[PDB]
């Protein structure tokens, strides 16, 4: 559920690159993996493909 | 629906907060801009239809 995410802090940076902002909640996947770190703030333009 | 126009931006409100007009979290503007150059590869060139 995204929607406890969005109800979380404001977002810098919430870009989606395969799964669409709308359909993150249609879409369904076998497994999630989230990567938790810190980095700068010039740092996470770097974080995309 | 099939053979329809619509030219009117209103900030899309994804999140659960009204936007009120204007950009940010979760507020963001639906028209995005193609960017056109000549060194683009066949299939991001643009393509008069």
């Amino acid at each position: 559920d995204y929607s406890v995410i969005y109800n979380f802090a404001p977002f810098f940076a919430f870009k989606c690159y395969g799964v669409s902002p709308t359909k993150l909640n249609d879409l369904c996947f076998t497994n999630v993996y989230a990567d938790s770190f810190v980095i700068r703030g010039n740092e996470v333009s770097q974080i995309a493909p | 629906k099939p053979f329809e126009r619509d030219i009117s931006t209103e900030i899309y409100q994804a999140g659960n907060k009204p936007c009120n007009g204007v950009a940010g979290p979760n507020c963001y503007s639906p028209l995005q801009s193609y960017g056109f150059r000549p060194t683009y590869g066949v299939g991001h060139q643009p393509y008069r239809v």
